[PDB]
């Protein structure tokens, strides 16, 4: 803030691209990431941190446009190599990635700054506690435990419904809320943004969180820029609240320009053409998510998956940094199934029998070897057809088709989509859903009917017209 | 359509006739604009004796 | 003859005198280039990614100024000359005729030159580089647009601006396609490009020669773009078109364009990778394609008015801009993932896909039903196409999926066999014939046909077909009136009466 | 012809040229010493041989000991440089280098370069061109001022 | 057919335009004799004075 | 290429078997098509495109032999590339790619000069028309279509007895026409090819066309090179505006000696290796092809058939 | 490439003419995440761990001529 | 490399061949053994052929060809 006064300059010395050519005094020297101004013709420009280069000369990273530069240009700089002003104040209008206030609304906001640096706590220092959330999710949260201050892992490259998925994500997250938290987005779409907006001034429940929010077509070196804007976004409210929640965007597109960057800094890339030290960038990441003694927090985050190659080392990265995450699956996507996950694959650590009882762990074990089987057989019918289906087997393979036809339910919120409404669920409810399925203790259930369905009663007053 | 077609080849022709005869006009013209261009010095009586 | 006046005029604008400069000023000699790329000397200090006079008037692309020489790519003939020679540079890059006056007329893409009237009129140089217009500033549209093609509008509703995919497959009709549909728009009020990627000489003069065929095609432009157009005009043709938009847009309105093939365009630019000789991801390719994309796919808007104030200056003191537009997606082999088409799969806001079977099997629609939505949906759906029209969309998959029953012995009997039966006889009823038009009454027609089922039942295919026919036609001479419901927006209780009871009335038709 | 890798070298130059303020007396090593690259027949010789020490030596020995101390160590920076076979690229550097300082040189009008050493823009060069004067010569400028305004004209033409 | 003829008068028009820069090639070469013609070193001595 | 007189020497700088380092004068060189010829011992020797280097060096290429160099070496530089003596004459008479008469010379006086580097298209140039290619065949051509100056794909193969249905072509085009085509083999079993000639004395109809054959006994740059030899020979005939459509070989073979080229040009190659610019050579073969409003061009082509792939 | 110093230059200019120091402490160039082209410490030994600024000591495992670094 | 490369050291001058690819080209040697550089793997210490024959070859025209009837054994 301060004069930042003088300072002189590097000479703009080579052009390459928004790659960063430069050369200043022998004594001009910076952090890795360093506080550096110059004017455009238009505007003060700025070249984020080059590692080192010789010559007064390193290189350097732009959230800006490159084109339409002079050579040899004088360059400022800027003291606080990373100044990032945290305020509670935020809550009210969004910021540029600058933190320029995003709303229309000019924001004081508040002088306290951060940077983009971050540490995380010691061995003992944060807590460590089982307080779980169970919702209007007919399976996961039936299918899996989610326990206060997990981190939600989502799974998949988008057209999954990933942002319409997403869009149930923030269902049930809109659904339920007894605290404040704030998530945001990044190298995304408007149409998206700005109804959150229209729908958030009807909403109106802004001043509970605002998010600056990124744009797809921005420039890369904000996008790069974007992470330490949630860290230190945290930071305030860890500091500031015990409790948060969020949610994360196109992280996809973190790995994407992060390789992008990486031979352009003039590095061979990591496999696949991946960046090479992408891992350490993501352990970075993943590192930067904590939650502590003093404070725990809690947000739900997602990457497109990149083409379902599981084998991904991005996905690697996935699992291994995975805290909690669900797969969705286009064949039952394909099965033109609503909800269209992938049960069969997803899975939940903290799930514990003793934690779920048996009754949980058991009938989801059973439910389980159900599905073991018709995927078992699957492949026999294909073959033979089912003309030889044992009659057991034969049995089975009903309920089968029956019980994922049973899964699919509809949701208060989805109307828009589907004009049809939905509503709330009940885990008791569920629970007896499991001994009647257990059971198939309605023989002669309709199997059209278990789709999209509601309760037993419900589907029992379906099944008394349908 | 080759009924309006051959009339078409038609004004062709006679443009073709008030063509070689604007090129008159023309040689006229390119000679003034060779004076205006110039933009030096006026000498009208060299003859280019050109098309 | 006449035109000596021209020359009279040739000579005034010539009154515009001389004068000199830049004796030295950047110049340098260009010192190697294979195809376009050379080391190239001189003009250390231009602004970056100026564009750079050449022989026969051609700009330079240099991407590239190294600490020390820099190095560009020429667009139109590489071969032309000799190395070494003195550089001109325009002093602008990104300069390209800009407003709208001249339309519906052949240029070169790059160049404004093509047949046949290469005289024009522009308002100005642009620049295809833009800035996303404020996400703040939106005009969310409700302006439907008219398919033309009977249940396919149905399938789904346009306002403008959605992200538009088609899918597209080879021999399919996809060059072909419907891009016919500019028709439909007989009254555009929204201008249309489209684009051709290293398209035939034969399809773009098939094209010309029902250009006009149709009706006015100075009603909206296209630019030229062909085989041997260069990843200069080729890679970097579509994104050059781009600006145009900004006639209208920028003006405020909504305007429309098609373009496709852009798989072209990437192995275009990755042809410019091995110049760059970076290494490529898979399929040669960089990640350009985002940034491409995003260059390209970020267009399309409709926006606030005051926004509009601004972009009018306050001329047109916030007049609601649009902008639409049209894609589609070839289908090598018509594999999912195709990588890159998984890739924009995720920008697109929408899905159209094809059925082989169909065209295949012969029908005239092979849209893949429900292989591929639009996610913007039906927002501007008539209350009557939105009201009346729901169920196919979902039922459609029903017989479909009722399809997948494999023909077992009689069973369920109506609800297997009335269900299947009136979803292929109301197949049959839905497909559309190649060049023929849609009528907005038609849609009614098409509504009423089960609104009920009036005459679900009633015939056989065959007699579905002709006593179809038989329908429309025994409206005209029945009622006028429907102009004005044509006209309305439609959806009246009332009306539905008075459609009831000429509903069944066609029961002295046939 | 990388040229630029120069620098490192050429500029220590100036700054030895500075420093030692040889820059008359460097000036001269330069000279004789493009002189010797220049020997062709020797050039063969020139890069025949691996060991850098037979170089430094035969190089400075035949030399005619026009060679300095700071430049017998430094030649050797060039020979173990190796980079040494291109060297009197630098001089043209040098000059520059030189040139840098105070200088000006012309470009030629239509006609020679005089090369004036005018250090004011457009005002030193004016003080050049009131200076003719020099008014005589023609040397291809008429057909080359009227064939360039007649270029800027035919360009009109095609315009018109 | 209509059409056709506008697109007649396109063409001509050209032609004429063609024979107009064709022309104006020639009126250049009468132009290299304006320069044969009417030349002195005064002239050159007003572009000096350009200085 | 030159009009020619002198056109000087260079050096030869570096060589690796085709690989062409040889220098010029440090003034100017002649165009990567433009080209140069140097008598080596037996006989004079012509290298292909230079792409852009140094010093008057450049780096280029021939489909001849390379043996006996020599360091110092000295090519006097030709001009206007590629300007080749087609005649009328020619057809059933034969020549080298050089136009060298190869078989038993037909002697084959040639008044055309032209290089194959001319380019073929013109906007708007052809006819709007639109004609179909009449071939009188009972199922071929009414079973299906043919258009005038279009492009036809092949399949068929060993077998086929092809040359009955090129024949037929023949007795075809006389029969049907006065145009008349030549189509050429290339990178081929030379044995076909004889039987092929007398199959034209059997055929005895030869006379109407003839072509140099590749038969791939040959260097690349000679093979790739071909193709413009016969975009500019029937470009005698459709440029007379005479019409006609030519049978074309193994594409694949060809395109595929793009890549031979782009190791050969060092360069790396399109994916599966393929030339990376070779949609680009594509270009203009397909975009060769057309029905001149004063001209037609149509052709078949058979490519190799890579695994069905 | 590797020589790079310039300034150092000037040193070395007459400076080629004596060195004899052998320091066991020598600048570290250049670094990137950790890792430093680096010159000084005349004496090697393979695999030496080395002392830095704080508490912290690096090591390099490639002998590299005339210069190296590590992390 | 030809021959036993690894006696060899550098420096070594230099020994000129104009002469490239050439073998004894005759029908004198027939059925004789031979080694690949050399016919000279033969017990037999001399060995008949006209005279050095080179490698590089050309192949004639194919216009110019027998067609072959023998049949093979
Ligand atoms: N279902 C259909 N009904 C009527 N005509 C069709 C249908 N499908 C394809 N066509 C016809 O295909 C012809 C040309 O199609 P087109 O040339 O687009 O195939 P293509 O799309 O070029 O190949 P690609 O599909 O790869 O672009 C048009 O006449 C179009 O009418
Ligand atoms: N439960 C669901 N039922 C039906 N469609 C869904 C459901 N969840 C997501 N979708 C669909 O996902 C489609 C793609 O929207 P979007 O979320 O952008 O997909 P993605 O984000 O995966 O690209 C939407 O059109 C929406 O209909």
């Amino acid at each position: 803030h301060h004069h930042h006064h003088g300072m002189a300059t590097g000479k703009i010395v080579q052009v390459i691209g928004a790659v960063v050519d430069v050369e200043f005094p022998q004594d001009a020297v910076p952090r890795v990431y360093d506080a550096l101004e110059v004017q455009n013709g238009n505007e003060r420009l700025v070249l984020e941190v080059q590692q080192q280069l010789g010559g007064g000369i390193v290189r350097t990273i732009a959230m800006g446009s490159s084109d339409g530069l002079r050579r040899g240009l004088d360059v400022k700089d800027l003291e606080h190599p990373i100044e990032v002003p945290v305020g509670k104040a935020t809550l009210g209008r969004i910021m540029n990635v600058l933190g320029e206030p995003v709303d229309m609304k000019g924001e004081i906001g508040e002088e306290e700054r951060w940077a983009i640096h971050r540490a995380a706590p010691s061995y003992e220092e944060l807590s460590n506690s089982q307080e779980l959330l169970e919702t209007g999710i007919k399976v996961i949260d039936l299918m899996a435990p989610f326990a206060k201050g997990g981190k939600v892992g989502l799974f998949g490259g988008a057209g999954v419904g990933k942002t319409v998925n997403m869009m149930e994500l923030i269902r049930n997250i809109a659904i339920e809320h007894s605290g404040y938290s704030v998530f945001a987005g990044v190298g995304e779409r408007t149409r998206e943004g700005n109804d959150f907006y229209h729908e958030m001034t009807d909403s109106n429940v802004i001043d509970k969180v605002s998010l600056v929010y990124g744009q797809m077509n921005e420039p890369p070196g904000n996008r790069l820029r974007v992470a330490l804007t949630g860290l230190t976004m945290a930071e305030k409210f860890r500091d500031e609240g015990r409790d948060v929640l969020l949610f994360v965007d196109n992280i996809y597109r973190y790995t994407l320009a992060g390789t992008e960057v990486s031979a352009l800094l003039g590095r061979m890339p990591s496999a696949v053409g991946y960046q090479p030290t992408l891992a350490e960038e993501m352990g970075v990441l993943q590192e930067r998510i904590t939650s502590t003694k003093t404070g725990s927090i809690t947000s739900v985050q997602a990457v497109y998956v990149p083409a379902d190659d599981l084998t991904d080392p991005s996905p690697a990265t996935t699992f291994a940094h995975l805290d909690a995450t669900v797969v969705l699956s286009r064949q039952i996507a394909s099965l033109g199934i609503y909800p269209a996950v992938d049960p069969l694959d997803s899975t939940s650590r903290q799930l514990d029998p003793l934690v779920v009882g048996q009754e949980h762990y058991d009938t989801a074990r059973g439910v389980q070897s159900i599905l073991q089987r018709y995927q078992e057989l699957k492949d026999i019918i294909a073959i033979l057809g089912m003309d030889e289906l044992s009659e057991e087997d034969k049995l089975v393979v009903a309920r089968a088709r029956k019980i994922q036809r049973f899964l699919s339910q509809p949701f208060f919120v989805a109307e828009v989509f589907t004009g049809s409404p939905g509503k709330y669920v009940s885990l008791k409810d569920t629970i007896r859903g499991f001994k009647g399925i257990m059971e198939g203790e309605y023989d002669h259930l309709p199997e059209q009917a278990f789709y999209m369905v509601g309760s037993i009663e419900e589907a029992v007053e379906k099944a008394k017209k349908l | 359509q080759a009924e309006i077609e051959a009339e078409r080849k038609r004004a062709r022709e006679e443009l073709r006739k008030q063509v070689a005869i604007l090129a008159v006009a023309g040689a006229e013209k390119i000679i003034e604009r060779s004076v205006d261009e110039a933009a030096n010095s006026d000498i009208v009586d060299k003859l280019v004796a050109e098309l | 003859q006449l035109n000596s006046t021209e020359i009279s005029e040739l000579i005034k604008q010539r009154i515009a005198q001389f004068n000199v400069v830049s004796e030295a000023h950047n110049e340098g000699t260009i010192v190697s280039v294979s195809d376009g790329v050379i080391r190239i000397h001189g003009l250390a200090d231009a602004m970056q990614g100026e564009m750079i006079s050449l022989p026969g008037n051609r700009y330079a692309i240099a991407l590239n100024l190294e600490r020390d020489s820099v190095g560009a790519v020429v667009m139109g003939p590489y071969a032309d000359l000799a190395e070494g020679m003195k550089v001109k540079a325009t002093g602008r890059i990104l300069e390209v005729p800009v407003g709208r006056g001249l339309l519906g007329r052949v240029v070169n893409t790059l160049g404004a030159p093509i047949d046949g009237k290469g005289p024009l009129d522009h308002d100005g140089f642009s620049a295809v580089e833009a800035i996303a217009p404020g996400v703040i500033e939106r005009q969310s549209v409700d302006q439907p647009v008219q398919t033309g093609y009977k249940a396919v509008d149905s399938m789904i509703p346009i306002g403008r601006g959605q992200r538009e995919l088609i899918i597209g497959d080879r021999q399919t009709g996809k060059t072909a396609l419907a891009i016919d549909a500019i028709i439909n728009q007989r009254d555009s009020g929204i201008k249309a490009i489209y684009v051709a990627i290293g398209q035939k000489a034969s399809t773009i003069s098939n094209v010309v020669r029902k250009l006009e065929e149709h009706g006015a095609l100075a009603n909206t432009i296209v630019v030229v773009a062909t085989a041997s157009e260069s990843a200069a005009l080729q890679y970097l043709a579509p994104y050059a078109g781009a600006a145009m938009g900004e006639y209208f847009r920028d003006r405020g309105e909504d305007a429309l364009i098609i373009y496709d093939d852009l798989s072209k365009q990437a192995v275009a630019y990755r042809q410019i990778s091995l110049l760059l000789r970076r290494p490529p991801g898979r399929e040669a390719f960089p990640g350009d394609v985002f940034y491409l994309h995003s260059r390209l796919l970020e267009r399309a808007a409709r926006v606030n008015a005051e926004y509009v104030e601004a972009f009018t200056k306050g001329e047109v003191k916030g007049k609601t801009g649009s902008l639409t537009a049209l894609p589609i997606i070839e289908t090598q082999a018509g594999d999912v993932s195709a990588f890159v088409p998984t890739n924009v799969i995720s920008i697109t806001d929408g899905q159209i896909f094809l059925e082989t079977n169909l065209f295949n099997a012969g029908i005239r629609p092979a849209v893949n039903p429900g292989i591929s939505v639009s996610r913007v949906g039906g927002a501007a759906q008539t209350k009557i196409m939105k009201k009346l029209s729901g169920g196919i969309r979902t039922a459609l998959a029903q017989y479909r999926e009722l399809a997948a029953f494999s023909q077992f012995a009689s069973d369920l009997d109506d609800a297997t066999r009335n269900q299947l039966d009136h979803g292929q006889k109301v197949t049959e009823l839905l497909k559309q014939k190649q060049y023929a038009p849609m009528s907005v009454a038609q849609q009614s027609l098409v509504l009423f046909a089960a609104e009920r089922g009036y005459l679900a039942d009633v015939e056989l295919s065959k007699i579905g077909s002709f006593e179809a026919a038989l329908l429309a036609y025994v409206d005209r001479d029945h009622a006028p009136l429907m102009q004005e419901i044509n006209q309305t927006g439609g959806y009246n209780d009332e009306i539905e009466g008075k459609l009831k009871g000429i509903l069944d009335s066609f029961k002295a038709t046939q | 012809e990388f040229i630029t890798v120069a620098r490192p070298y050429a500029k220590a130059a100036f700054d030895f040229a500075v420093e030692h303020q040889s820059v008359e007396r460097w000036q001269d090593m330069l000279a004789f010493a493009a002189e010797v690259t220049k020997n062709e027949q020797m050039a063969e010789l020139l890069s025949g041989a691996l060991a850098p020490e037979t170089l430094a030596e035969s190089f400075i020995a035949v030399a005619g000991e026009q060679l300095d101390e700071n430049g017998q160590n430094l030649i050797r920076v060039m020979a173990e440089n190796g980079r040494l076979n291109a060297l009197p690229d630098v001089l043209e550097q040098f000059i520059h280098l030189r040139a840098v300082s105070e200088a000006t040189a012309e470009v030629d009008v239509i006609s020679a370069a005089a090369l004036s050493e005018q250090q004011l823009a457009k005002i030193s060069a004016a003080m050049e061109k009131r200076l003719s004067r020099k008014v005589k010569l023609n040397a291809k400028i008429d057909k080359s001022v009227m064939a360039g305004v007649i270029i800027r004209a035919g360009d009109m033409v095609i315009d018109g």
